């Protein structure tokens, strides 16, 4: 007989998951300030990383948090967010104080946990952008063309989040991303 | 169709412990 895995084996996670960390400079190209932190598999793992570092909400503004799947970098150019886009959370100056932190950490539960049934596939990673104008928070997923999965992930985080539900978000592709001159961002989908 | 694989909700999570 062997010993029981309760008793002594970790909490593995569908997907290993990697953190990244964003500074600005703005005098380096936007991959050069982007690094790699750490990696996990497991629940325990998980808190291990989230206990020993700043909360998003006490980051220099102009840093971001990452979190996506192993094998896939926090960027568009990626092949798996390339044909993709995100549901985007806009956050208020008074919000950086009552919600981005809760907020930010909900998402990572969502991510981890695979908590949208089997679109949790599509999901690709979140991130959380701290900056002095209004904090922002989203979740990507590798198919702006897939409305069902997409409508579905929407629907459950806004849902996670708890915010007031007569508040619409939008969900947006990265290849549409304006390159004109504010050319108007928009969204492919809202709920 | 697909694999079940490893879900875990909310509370689950929390209990683990950690960062309340
Ligand atoms: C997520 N991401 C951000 N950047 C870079 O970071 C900038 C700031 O993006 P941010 O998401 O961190 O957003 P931020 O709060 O800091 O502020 P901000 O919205 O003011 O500006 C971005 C937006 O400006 C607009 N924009 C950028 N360049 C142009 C342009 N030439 N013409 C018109 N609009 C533009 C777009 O709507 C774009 O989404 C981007 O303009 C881009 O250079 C990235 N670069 C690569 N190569 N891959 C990425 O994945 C990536």
């Amino acid at each position: 007989e062997v010993a029981n895995p309760e008793h002594y084996i970790k909490h593995p996670l569908q997907n290993r998951w990697a953190l990244w960390f964003f500074k600005n400079d703005k005098s380096k190209t936007w991959q050069a300030n982007l690094r790699l932190i750490s990696k996990f598999d497991t629940v325990e793992d998980f808190w291990a990383l989230y206990n020993h570092i700043q909360l998003s909400s006490n980051l220099m503004p102009g840093c971001d948090y990452s979190l996506f799947k192993d094998g896939i970098e926090p960027m568009w150019e990626d092949e798996k967010n390339k044909r993709g886009g995100r549901w985007l959370i806009t956050l208020n100056k008074q919000q950086r104080r009552s919600d981005l932190d809760r907020f930010w950490l909900e998402t990572l539960l969502c991510l981890i946990g695979e908590s949208f049934d089997d679109y949790s596939d599509d999901v690709c990673g979140a991130v959380v952008n701290v900056r002095a104008k209004g904090d922002k928070i989203a979740i990507w997923t590798t198919e702006c063309e897939n409305r069902e999965a997409v409508t579905h992930i929407g629907r459950v985080y806004k849902e996670r989040l708890g915010l007031p539900p007569k508040i619409v978000i939008g969900y947006q592709s990265h290849a549409d991303t304006a390159t004109k001159s504010g050319s108007t961002t928009k969204n492919r989908f809202v709920v | 169709p697909g694999g079940t694989r490893i879900i875990y909700d909310r509370k689950f999570l929390m209990e683990c412990r950690n960062s309340p």
